[PDB]
């Protein structure tokens, strides 16, 4: 399990534009609860919690905080039993 | 590290009696058996058999209407679509002849949201998809 | 399932066919040695015909008479090739002119007689479908509803005898045909010619290298003394080869040891895993030369399967095989036909198991545990059946030490019930 | 994103025996039924039937008078108006012939507020509204 706390900034000259952009970004993240990691569609980041702290600095900190997680399987392409032979006694 | 996926529990879509249910947040259902343990002379380990099956289910959610109180103890079907998003293989289960054990007429606390809890028993199930 | 290269004038040439619980003459191995296979209660018998290279099917062509000019409309040929005098007669019916009596003969005895009203297809259908015409196939030549010309006693000619000549390649063709399929046993059809026996030995060794551990059963000639019988039985030292020692009488024929090996095969196959022919009575009325305790012991030591008149009926003395001239590492139970058949059946079921795990499983500890647990389950089921008293199945660390990535080796070792 | 609504449990108005009760904090009421499970003689799954019903209820709240202690075990009605305010469809339920299971004379810890707890049973209910 790989969990990342990813914070997002939204800079703009017009503060109400910042509010609108953050609102639509949060709504998109919630409604589309996961994000295609790559265009192969194999993997997917699944949202855990999206939080906005509007007071936080526009540049140093960033407003929106989002926690994403993703599960991966340990690849193991070991050898195969192509040939299975046995013998007998008494 | 090839991809894997957990089925998030917010993909559930519960259809109670042919009308989709929006406010349920937790659903449980099991198909109990009776063990029927038997001792045999000259065989120390017990033996089990299937016995007769018996379904049971439970639901929790927010109260949005008096659907369940109006339902009474009538028989009704439940369908449960657990969709998967990484791959589209939704697991669909149908519960046959569900019947409420008790009508949750009133369950309300002053400070909290009015939640509804339901549990009953279903005669059988049909695993529609997987 | 028993293999049979019948040296017979009757039988299908160049193909293996099965016979249910249902030839006839004694000159033909389809009944002289087919009966030895049949009488042992085998579930199913699969047969092949040995014939000289120069042999084909006798035929007979017939022509119409309704038109003033006769034209071919019906042809007749034997069901399987031969030169036998399968005569046929076609006379006009007494009542209806359009009808004609189709009389068939084996040599001179009336095999069949019936009447049809002249239709070519229906005449052919009557000659084919009806049971008396197992010896013959009728075929059409032309599509014309007309009556044939009158004939009598027409010998189907253009073939040769199945017993024309017992030659080495003539024998070996049957084994080459038996290669494609698997059988419980093979018996060589009673030919005491040593070259055929040695060719069969090499062929069976090749099939064993393919995992096809068919049971070979053999015997010496009547002229072999106990000395020569033992020499020829010791010449073979393979677990799937058995050399019957004594001649045997059932109805009228002195059967060479190789010939009675047919019925020994029938008993071995029909018994199954549970039954053994270690002391089983046999249908044969007499056996010779008689063997004392010393002769019996010397023969069994030489891998000979001994039959003697030790009681009111002929009794097989033991279940030995050619391997009974054994070696230290492999016990005497390895030299018994029932145990070897049981081992080959185990190897067959394990062939099924290995192709059930065809490399989709990884060659790690987990796959090893899965496979060995499947084999443990199968042998435990056999134990519950009572066939096995005790078994141990484990990894073949000798081969698995040097086994490459793609190959995996295991082993089994099980004990079975005794019968004195 | 179209509107939904949760029924906050502070919208409850409880009328005990025709006089409004205004110090209650939570109310619970269910309509139990004995399942009467039957194991048929040939079929391998249990069957249930409605059996006989039996109501049960419970309330908690702050003590403001000796209403309940003076009520005794007399039969009395309970109404329950769960008003929804986003849309005005209040859910109203009546309980018939409620009877206290135990008369809560005294329940009081030194340093805390004196809360009253009640439990009982009601013969039947009338779903007045929804």
């Amino acid at each position: 399990e790989i969990t990342k706390t990813m914070k997002c900034h939204v800079v703009s000259k017009n503060k109400d534009e910042i509010v609108k952009l953050l609102e639509t970004l949060e709504t998109s993240l919630i409604i589309d609860k996961r994000v295609r990691l790559r265009e192969d569609k194999n993997m997917y980041l699944t949202l855990v919690s999206v939080v906005e702290d509007r007071e936080s600095d526009m540049f140093t900190t960033g407003q929106l905080t989002a926690v994403f997680k993703m599960i991966g399987k340990i690849k193991r392409e070991g050898p195969t039993m192509d040939k299975i032979y046995g013998n007998g006694n008494l | 590290i090839e991809e894997a996926s957990f089925l998030n529990g917010s993909d559930v879509v519960i259809l109670i009696d042919g009308v989709e249910e929006l406010y349920m947040e937790e659903i449980k259902a099991d198909f109990e058996q009776d063990e029927q343990s038997i001792k045999l002379l000259g065989c120390q380990n017990e033996i089990s058999r299937v016995g007769t099956t018996k379904g049971s289910f439970s639901l929790n959610g927010y109260k949005t209407d008096s659907k369940f109180a109006k339902l009474g103890f009538r028989s009704f079907e439940i369908i449960y679509n657990l969709s998967n998003s990484e791959t589209l293989g939704y697991e669909s289960i149908r519960l046959k002849n569900c019947r409420l054990k008790k009508l949750p007429l009133i369950n309300s606390k002053a400070g909290e949201i009015v939640k509804i809890e339901v549990e009953g028993s279903f005669r059988g199930y049909d695993l529609l998809n997987e | 399932r028993l293999a049979m290269p019948i040296r017979a004038n009757w039988g299908d040439v160049g193909k293996v066919v099965t016979i249910k619980n249902d030839g006839d003459d004694m000159n033909y191995s389809a009944f002289k040695l087919g009966k030895l296979a049949l009488l042992g209660n085998v579930k199913e018998l699969l047969l092949y015909r040995l014939v000289d290279g120069n042999q084909k099917k006798g035929t007979l062509t017939l022509k119409d008479t309704t038109e003033n000019s006769a034209k071919d409309v019906i042809k007749l040929e034997t069901k399987y090739p031969t030169a036998r005098n399968f005569n046929v007669t076609i006379k006009s019916n007494l009542v209806d002119s359009d009808k004609k009596d189709f009389i068939f003969f084996e040599n001179t005895k009336q095999l069949f007689s019936s009447s049809i009203k002249g239709t070519i297809d229906e005449i052919v259908l009557e000659i084919n479908s009806n049971l008396d015409n197992e010896y013959v196939i009728a075929t059409k030549v032309a599509d014309s509803d007309t009556i044939l010309a009158n004939v009598v006693n027409q010998a189907l000619e253009g073939g040769n005898d199945g017993c024309t000549s017992i030659t080495n390649e003539s024998y070996l063709k049957a084994l080459e045909e038996f290669e494609r399929y698997s059988f419980d046993s093979f018996v060589l059809d009673g030919v005491a010619d040593e070259a055929l026996q040695e060719t069969t030995k090499a062929w069976v060794a090749k099939n064993k290298e393919l995992g096809k551990d068919i049971l070979l059963f053999l015997g010496g000639k009547t002229e072999d003394n106990i000395k020569q019988i033992n020499d020829k039985s010791k010449s073979f030292n393979d677990e799937n080869i058995v050399n019957v020692g004594s001649s045997a009488y059932y109805e009228n024929i002195k059967y060479t040891p190789s010939e009675v090996a047919v019925y020994i095969a029938a008993l071995s196959v029909s018994k199954g895993i549970t039954g053994s022919i270690c002391n089983a009575k046999t249908i044969f009325e007499e056996v010779e030369p008689r063997l004392s305790q010393s002769e019996v012991k010397e023969c069994l030591k030489s891998g000979t399967l001994v039959l003697d008149f030790d009681d009111g009926d002929v009794i097989i003395v033991d279940d030995v095989n050619t391997f009974k001239k054994y070696v230290d590492d492999k016990n005497e139970a390895m030299g018994y036909i029932s145990n070897i058949m049981f081992i080959n059946t185990i190897n067959k079921d394990t062939s099924l198991k290995r192709k059930e795990f065809v490399g989709k499983i990884f060659n790690d500890a987990t796959g090893q545990t899965t496979v060995i647990c499947a084999l443990k389950k199968y042998f435990e089921e056999l134990m519950s059946q009572g066939i096995i008293s005790e078994f141990n199945v484990d990894i073949d660390t000798e081969l698995q030490a040097t086994a490459k990535a793609d190959e995996f080796y295991w082993k089994w070792d099980a004990v079975k019930v005794d019968v004195m």
